RNA sequence: AUCAGCUUGUUGGUGGGGUGAUGGCCUACCAAGGCGACGACGGGUAGCCGGCCUGAGAGGGUGACCGGCCACACUGGGACUGAGAUACGGCCCAGACUCCUACGGGAGGCAGCAGUGGGGAAUAUUGCACAAUGGGCGCAAGCCUGAUGCAGCGACGCCGCGUGAGGGAUGACGGCCUUCGGGUUGUAAACCUCUUUCAGCACAGACGAAGCGCAAGUGACGGUAUGUGCAGAAGAAGGACCGGCCAACUACGUGCCAGCAGCCGCGGUAAUACGUAGGGUCCGAGCGUUGUCCGGAAUUACUGGGCGUAAAGAGCUCGUAGGUGGUUUGUCGCGUUGUUCGUGAAAACUCACAGCUUAACUGUGGGCGUGCGGGCGAUACGGGCAGACUAGAGUACUGCAGGGGAGACUGGAAUUCCUGGUGUAGCGGUGGAAUGCGCAGAUAUCAGGAGGAACACCGGUGGCGAAGGCGGGUCUCUGGGCAGUAACUGACGCUGAGGAGCGAAAGCGUGGGGAGCGAACAGGAUUAGAUACCCUGGUAGUCCACGCCGUAAACGGUGGGUACUAGGUGUGGGUUUCCUUCCUUGGGAUCCGUGCCGUAGCUAACGCAUUAAGUACCCCGCCUGGGGAGUACGGCCGCAAGG
RNA sequence: UCGAAGGUGGGAUCGGCGAUUGGGACGAAGUCGUAACAAGGUAGCCGUACCGGAAGGUGCGGCUGGAUCACCUCC
């Protein structure tokens, strides 16, 4: 299989992890 | 799968996507023209498509396409809307019926008149 | 089309209660003796 | 483990047939011997016999090939299998190859073919198809 | 189940009560049960069926008319009367709403038939008669019946008929195209005969009524259907489409506009795709569009699909419920199978016949009603019961190979540091340099000491382990495998939803340790810029103890068990016959592994191919176009990261 | 006694709005960079951790779905 699919999945995962890191304290305080 | 797997879980059919959810099970709906304007199609084509914003009786705000050459629609105009997709416009799934309620049949049409609400010449 | 084995619980009535747990018994239907009680113990087929 | 001896017999027959073997050996049982009898009487195999093995008895089946080395069996399928078993009434008996094949049916009168069962008006379990 | 617990008259007993009747139906006492992953308890949606539509069938969708059952009658309770009560046009109470009132109080219930307003895309007359059928009362005549029989309106549907028929030409006019010749409309028209369906006019005029009535009469439909005369082709055709799918092409106008479009896609001054005209095709009192369902779709695959690389094998095991199960004897007749009886309303469907002028439609007689219940028959297979056997499975005994695991102790090389000699001016690093170290004595060399981590050669596509993974040596404890004998048990097997356990690295907690390496972080360099690659330093971490986490390209991208299907050649473990020196991979045979090459076969191909991705059987997991997204929400687990 | 409606109370559950705020999809021509595909010019990807305007960089372990190995003298 082409690595293009892995690249799309990894970019989605990386962006989501960045978003989670950017709002850790906000999530902790709202939950 | 195994027959036992089938008798344990069975087969679940694919779900059906509801089309033209604003009509609510009716062939047509009556609406009022929220705003009447023009807009441009997708990139491969180019024109000034005539599109109206209609508030239906199902309390759904819907954008509808006006077929034919010329139209006389303005604000607060009662129109009768039907289902139909326009490939160029991204999210337009409805068309205004010509010759019904306020919207008028087009002028000087002699072929496919019934599709544009033009009466036969006397 | 596969043959399926299914299980069901009924409540029977025996006066003296000679039937323990695990005994193969015989039952016959009858009129409602209470709520949910609709069977009558005929006799104990084999004890266990 | 071994679940279907009949299916194993049918697959031994099929594998030997595809490899043009003239002989196939398998452990013996009454059911296997009876379907072997039906196969021989219907002309699908040459002949069969039972020897004695180290523990029990064996089944020896001779495969029939034509003069030009063409197989006398075109297919062997197991219909009723453990799990999903198949029973047919005397009226809805299956047809194999539009009647050109033979369907083995286990009736209370023994092992019969579809035509025999239809003539005698009995049903049973559809063991296999031969064509 | 992004709803796992629910139940206290709740489960059972006894005595009473109650009822037409059994019964926690009610009650007192007694006992503590009952239901639930075969999904209780919740949430959503829904009148059910004969049937109807679709489909080759299986199946999918649906419950309009007609027919059966159910529930309700402004909303919510309640009884009364009665043989019988959700009591639609009954009662009592409460409530909302509408109306009358002298203010004290009263009245009402179209989801009966018409009708009105409103909602909506959208659905009809405030009609005629009890003549026929059914019903109530009456001895009866008779009375009542918006049930019913009819009529009115709506192409709303199905069916049928008409708008004419025959003849008519080097083929009129006109239109359109043109190569300017002519061609097409076109036998079409005009004209000459013929017939008049249905409409129009006149006359006659029903059956439905072996009925009702002891009166003399009695048909709502209806003076309708129908029949017979009269006149005259006379009063009667539109819609969609024509690039391909998919029958049917030219001209003019316009030009990325105006527009078309179900998809592919057509509009850029010469468009068979836009608009209009000729021509054509398909249908025809219809023709198109929209909405909804089935088909095509084998696209949820029981019939009838898949999972190496296209979406799809859980990271791996153990094991619960369940599913499934070797050879053989007897028995049962549960499944299975044959026959018979009852039932499966009518209608519908299908076959045949009959009646409407035909058809739709109607009737009659079969079939169907794929099912269930009772009797009787069979025992091949499945199952149960009672046995038997040893080929599966396990044990025993004798050998064998191994980095399998845990603990303790311990060895040497090397790196670093510290101390002491010798010893000088550079060392270090790179593609090239600079930061950096050294001149306070560095690097180099020698001796001594401290500490931590990893174990060169052996050492490989070789061994072991379920997988992750596992090699310095020794000792202790411990798991599995294989071979031979076949002594023992006698199907004890396989798989396994959930569940439990193990599970690289990174990471987390507490306490130690810290030589080398080294995220982060500092400088140096390169560069247009270097939050990098390169250099010099360097903290967590890497290590140990005890616990968390629970993921990986956890891959052979290949779940487990079993049987069968050409061979050739390496290599690991073990038993054995023959060349025999018996030294020797001598060679063979056999059992268990691990590679390569290759048939048949399979696959879209690549490839797989006895270690299958071949041929089959049993069980499990998973897939259903791509994004959104393994994300949000809810939940569970976790210290957190997060899963 | 039971008992509709009504009243009081504390919770369940389903939705709408919400100042502000997060990400997603699409958009010929805007700005910043070159990350991937040829060894894509530091092989790529997987889990994890840290860091950075951004693609991304680095450490640790893993995978091949990674390219090239000329000449190579004895036989």
């Amino acid at each position: 299989g082409s690595v293009i699919k892995k690249r799309r999945k990894r970019m989605s995962k990386k962006k989501h992890r960045k978003l989670l890191r950017r709002t850790r304290v906000q999530r902790r305080k709202l939950g | 799968p195994t027959i036992q797997q089938l008798v344990r879980k069975g087969r679940r059919d694919k779900i059906a996507k509801v089309k033209t959810a604003a009509l609510k099970g009716s062939p047509q709906r009556r609406g009022v023209c929220t705003r009447v304007y023009t807009t441009t199609p997708k990139k491969p084509n180019s024109a000034l498509r005539k599109v109206a914003r209609v508030k239906l009786t199902s309390q759904v705000e819907v954008t509808a396409y006006i077929p034919g050459e010329g139209h006389n629609l303005q604000e607060h105009s009662m129109v009768l809307v039907r289902g139909g997709r326009v490939k160029d416009l991204p999210g337009v799934r409805y068309k205004i019926i010509r010759g019904s309620l306020d919207t008028q049949g087009v002028k000087n049409r002699k072929q496919a008149r019934s599709r544009y609400g033009a009466k036969k010449e006397k | 089309g596969k043959i399926i084995r299914t299980t069901k619980k009924v409540k029977a009535h025996d006066e003296n209660g000679e039937a323990g747990i695990g005994d193969r018994v015989s039952l016959m239907e009858t009129r409602p003796l209470s709520a949910t009680k609709r069977w009558r113990l005929v006799e104990i087929l084999e004890k266990a | 483990t071994m679940t279907d001896p009949i299916a194993d017999f049918l697959t031994r027959l099929r594998n030997a047939n595809s490899a043009y073997h003239d002989e196939v050996t398998l452990p013996h049982s009454k059911l296997k011997a009876n379907i072997a009898e039906i196969l021989k009487r219907e002309g699908y195999i040459s002949d069969y016999r039972t020897e004695d093995a180290r523990v029990g008895k064996s089944l020896v089946v001779q495969l029939k090939y034509g003069p030009s080395r063409e197989r006398s069996i075109a297919g062997l399928r197991r219909v009723s299998k453990p799990g999903l078993r198949v029973y047919a009434k005397s009226t809805n008996l299956p047809r194999v190859l539009g009647g050109l094949g033979v369907a083995i049916i286990s009736t209370s009168s023994g092992l019969l073919t579809d035509r025999q069962a239809a003539r005698q008006g009995v049903g049973g379990e559809v063991l296999a198809y031969v064509w």
